[PDB]
RNA sequence: AGGUCUGUGAUGCCCUCCGCCCUGGGCCGCACGCGCGCUACACUGGCGGGGCCAGCCGGCGCCCGCGAGGACGCGAGCCCCCGCCGUGGCCGGGACCGCGGGCUGGAACGCCCCCGCGCACCAGGAAUGUCUUGUAGGCGCCCGCCCCCACCGCG
RNA sequence: ACGGAGGGGUACACCAGACGUGGAGUCUGCGGCUCAAUCUGACCAACGCGCGCACCUCACCAGGCCC
């Protein structure tokens, strides 16, 4: 009984895994079909079954946050030996953000102007 | 001419048989119930029909008082207006101007 | 004699000063927004 | 084979174009009424222009004379319960200068707040007009 | 099953299905009609009804337990109203060519009325699921 | 342009990383240069972000190159990237020389640049616009709009010496 | 003039919906007159999209 | 069976009250905010005073009295 | 000696007995010069059909109606995919105007929808402003004042 | 306090760039003009500012009740 997270801006990906399918649907059929390559990475860079269920945010955020939840869960099946410790180094020397989130949010918007930074046009005359 | 009726058949047939008839808000207006303050003036105006200075610019006029003169208020002072036939499906305060317009200097 | 005020309107005005202008209405304050900056302090809203 | 010109209407139609877009060349056609009444006389309505027969023109011309007819509708009709007729009319001609005009001179004798400030050549439609136009 | 299959190999195959056997075929209001507020022309692909309404009734079948209703499909078939100098602004579709699909879809025994709208009925589940 | 900073191995299925490649000072030179080209080409103002489209409008770029030169698409790109960027600039304008992180950008920059002008109110697309860009700049070509950029350059630098 | 669209179309190792019309005017021509090339095959389809569809030449 | 709603603008004593009341056997925080102009007048640089009243509710399911707090049963 | 006595039952001293209320009008009137903005000038686009994802927190079922909207009851857009148009002020752009059908309200002069009409505008002189990571820009959504109504401000 | 005085620091003030505005139509505020009235305040630090003017708001005009 494997339990796993994925985070990306607001998307959260609740994956549980026993020994593919996102929000049901098969993964080869993940409508983004031009980034495709992207939720397959950990598969093609390294079998078992798995449901994802993904919420909040947008399309792309979505994508990479599975991408990130597929990676972790088939790393809680291994545990305790050199295989749990190596498989981590190989999965970062591709991409660290298969393992850990991407701070970054929104800034808030502050009085004065359109968004956090940009303000409104001053004049003289 | 109006619609398709000549004035003798409207203007005798019935008093509401134009509704099916002139635009939206006449049907609107004449679906709700006419304040009791503009009765008085058709009971001025149609009564002792045989010049009125008045005070309602909002009034829906309608064909039974065609050829009428009226003095209505703008604000300052009445307006003579008279009753032409296409009159008929309008308001009163479309008649009355209550700004002089402007010109050079 | 009986025609004070048959005019119809809402007279909205703040709770505490009397004004018509700029009445907050949300959550049922009915207070203007001179009067709402000095007390809120004891109505209950606090800058964080 | 094809026409480079269908002068109908006193308009003179390109050809070349699909015929969709073309029928919007007369004045009083949009593309809304062109494609009701070419679907509702069968006549293909995107191939070309200028092959579109004789008869299919006859057919064109007799349901645009008459659109109730053939069940266009009324509210996708123009000149609505007019002030001449209290009839549901079809203005698809280049005459409708005359009812356009009709409509300005029946203000000019009824002198409402519409007419005179028409005649000054203003706005008429409650904008602002202090910018300096 | 209706999940697997691209979703848009299954809409536009079973809208061709839907010229056989007396379905729900289209009535006659469909011409000079509007998709909705928003569009400023008619839909051009004459078989844009036999689509719509296979579409509509595969957005049925993904809610199999619960009701979705009318008013709540043209707000699924909502576009942005453009050409106003002003912003854009969204609008919901027209509630009169939905309900005129899902009436006759309620004929056939395709679909069965709930608490609060229409419902997946076993029969047409299994048929999608063929 | 050198090969320490134009990054070959670095690459993957297709350009989208989401990486944070601009947070220190030198760290873009580890960024993969078609990523860079395809960072580059959502840079008209109403195409900000839009990054899915232009993967696309690359993509479509090297089945043309493919066609007409018959090699490798990524081989002609760094052939491009090289020849492009002035090696001599002006700066009582003195010359001086320019830096390779900054003759690769300069470069990428002027190729995105030369289709974007090319291709605006014209019925050709905008991919084969790049097509023609990419092929030309790494020829040498005086119909390179970025070679003609870096002539006038090096032309200014060489009168300021 | 069909027939140089039968022959002269059909001497470019590739070709595109914008290059024939830039060649001759061809403007919508093209996508009709080269689905006609495409089902006798002188040509076929290597990377299609519905908005670029790049032709290379079978033989 | 039985209900007690308890509502409260100061988190400590709603914590305080509610420890104590399990001594003896979605609800979640809504803020209500107001934004309004700091002069009196409309001179100057336009800055605003943003104004927060957070509440905070708790519902014991059942089969100290402290000025500020407000409970309910039903 | 910026602003505010016109937010108050804060208020001195002057002046009015210019108080309170009702009807109608104005504050919006327009040769013209300026500030903040909105929408564009297209193919990295417009259109038709389909697919699918937010957060500040948040009702929608059933019939009529092209639509807008009515009578009756109960607890996201961008983007992707498939087509069409074809460098033509064109199917770019939607101001101005002409009939209709509605909503609010004691009252349209307010706002919405339908058909028709299709302005100027081809990237902008001299000048001039803001901005360094989930940032610029693009896309929409919500609240406030609010009978109706955002091209606004707070998010 | 100031200096077309020296010295030492510094900020998207400049550098490298991005996105604009100024040109078109249009919303709104300002000045002028008109008007029976078009109520009034403010000229970097006034000019989408004094929280959405059919009535009301309302301070302004034409009349008219009541203490
Ligand atoms: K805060
Ligand atoms: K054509
Ligand atoms: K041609
Ligand atoms: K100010
Ligand atoms: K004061
Ligand atoms: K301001
Ligand atoms: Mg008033």
């Amino acid at each position: 009984t494997v339990h796993t997270l994925g985070k990306k801006k607001n998307s959260v990906a609740v994956a549980f895994v026993k020994a593919i399918l996102v929000n049901n649907v098969p993964l080869a059929l993940v409508r983004p079909e031009i980034l495709r390559t992207k939720v397959s990475e950990p598969i093609m860079i390294l079998g078992l079954d798995m449901n994802i269920k993904v919420a909040g945010g947008g399309h792309v955020s979505q994508i990479y946050a599975v991408r990130q939840a597929i990676s972790r869960g088939v790393l809680a099946s291994v545990k305790d030996e050199a295989a749990r410790s190596e498989l981590r180094a190989k999965l970062v020397s591709y991409d660290r953000q298969l393992v850990v989130s991407d701070p970054r949010r929104c800034e808030a918007k502050k009085f004065g102007g359109r968004g956090a930074r940009a303000r409104r046009q001053k004049s003289y005359r | 001419n109006f619609r398709g009726v000549e004035v003798e058949k409207l203007a005798t047939m019935k008093i509401t048989d134009i509704l099916p008839k002139l635009n939206a808000r006449c049907r609107r207006r004449i679906g709700k119930h006419g304040l009791s303050m503009k009765h008085l003036r058709f009971v001025n105006k149609l009564r002792l029909r045989r010049i009125v200075r008045t005070h309602l610019r909002d009034m829906i006029i309608f064909p039974e008082m065609i050829g009428m003169t009226v003095s209505v208020y703008n604000g300052r002072q009445f307006i003579p207006v008279e009753i032409k036939p296409p009159m008929v499906g309008r308001a009163l305060r479309e008649y009355s101007m209550s700004y002089k317009i402007v010109s050079h200097g | 004699e009986t025609e004070f005020c048959t005019h119809i309107a809402h007279k909205r005005e703040c709770r505490i000063c009397g004004n018509y202008n700029s009445v907050y209405r949300k959550y049922g304050l009915f207070i203007c927004r001179r009067c709402f900056k000095e007390n809120a302090g004891k109505i209950g809203f606090v800058k964080l | 084979d094809y026409r480079d010109l269908l002068r109908m209407f006193n308009t003179n139609i390109q050809g070349k174009v699909v015929l969709e877009c073309a029928l919007v060349g007369i004045k009083g056609i949009g593309r809304r009424f062109a494609n009701v009444a070419l679907k509702k006389a069968n006549i293909d309505v995107h191939k070309r222009a200028g092959e579109l027969t004789a008869a299919e023109e006859d057919a064109l011309m007799k349901v645009l004379e008459d659109p109730l007819s053939h069940g266009i509708p009324a509210w996708m009709l123009n000149r609505n319960n007019d002030f001449e007729s209290g009839k549901d009319m079809h203005i698809l001609v280049n005459t409708i200068a005359s009812t356009h005009r009709a409509d300005l001179e029946r203000l000019r004798k009824t002198r409402c707040e519409r007419g005179v400030r028409h005649h000054h050549n203003l706005k008429v439609r409650g904008q602002h007009t202090k910018s300096t136009g | 099953s209706v999940t697997r299959v691209p979703a848009d190999v299954f809409i536009n195959s079973f809208a061709a299905h839907l010229k056989n056997r007396g379905i729900i075929k289209c009535p006659a209001f469909t011409d000079y009609v509007k998709t909705g507020v928003s569009r400023q022309y008619a839909p051009r692909d004459a078989d844009w009804f036999y689509i719509k309404a296979a579409s509509v009734i595969r957005h049925f079948y993904i809610s199999g337990s619960h009701s979705i209703g009318v008013a709540g499909l043209a707000r699924k078939y909502s576009s942005l109203q453009k050409g106003k100098t002003t912003p854009h602004h969204t609008k919901r579709a027209s509630c009169k060519v939905i309900r005129s699909i899902v009436s006759q879809f309620l004929g056939q025994k395709l679909l069965i009325a709930g608490e609060r709208g229409r419902h997946i009925s076993p029969n047409g589940r299994k048929m999608v699921e063929d | 342009s050198l090969e320490a900073y134009i990054s070959i191995d670095n690459h993957s299925f297709v350009p989208h990383s989401a990486g944070r490649w601009s947070a220190k000072r030198f760290r873009k030179a580890k960024c993969p240069v078609v990523e860079r080209l395809t960072n580059s080409l959502m840079m008209h103002g109403r195409n900000s972000g839009k990054k899915l489209m232009a993967m696309k409008t690359v993509g479509e770029a090297f089945e043309l190159i493919n066609l007409y030169t018959g090699k490798n698409p990524v081989q002609v790109l760094v052939d491009a990237v090289a020849n492009s960027g002035p090696r001599e600039d002006s700066c009582r304008r003195q010359s001086v020389d320019v830096s390779p992180l900054r003759r690769v950008n300069i470069g990428i920059y002027n190729i995105a640049t030369g289709a974007r002008k090319a291709a605006f109110r014209k019925v050709r697309p905008f991919a084969e616009c790049l097509a023609e860009e990419i092929m030309n700049a790494a020829a040498g070509a005086d119909k390179s709009y970025a070679i003609s950029q870096r002539n006038s350059v090096e032309r200014i630098a060489v009168s300021n010496r | 003039a069909m027939n140089e669209a039968l022959k002269f179309i059909k001497n470019s190792k590739c070709i595109t919906h914008t290059q024939i019309c830039e060649r001759l005017r061809v403007s919508v021509a093209l996508a009709k007159r080269v689905m006609r090339q495409l089902v006798k095959s002188g040509d076929f389809a290597i990377v299609s999209k519905s908005s670029r569809m790049t032709i290379f030449k079978n033989m | 069976k039985y209900t007690i709603i308890v509502v409260g603008k100061d988190l400590k004593l709603v914590e305080r009250y509610v420890k104590s009341i399990v001594k003896e056997g979605r609800a979640p925080v809504r803020r209500l905010t107001i934004t309004t102009r700091k002069s009196p007048c409309g001179e100057g640089t336009n800055t605003w005073h943003r104004f927060e009243l957070r509440m905070y509710k708790r519902t014991f399911w059942v089969t100290v009295v402290i000025p500020g707090i407000q409970v309910t049963v039903e």
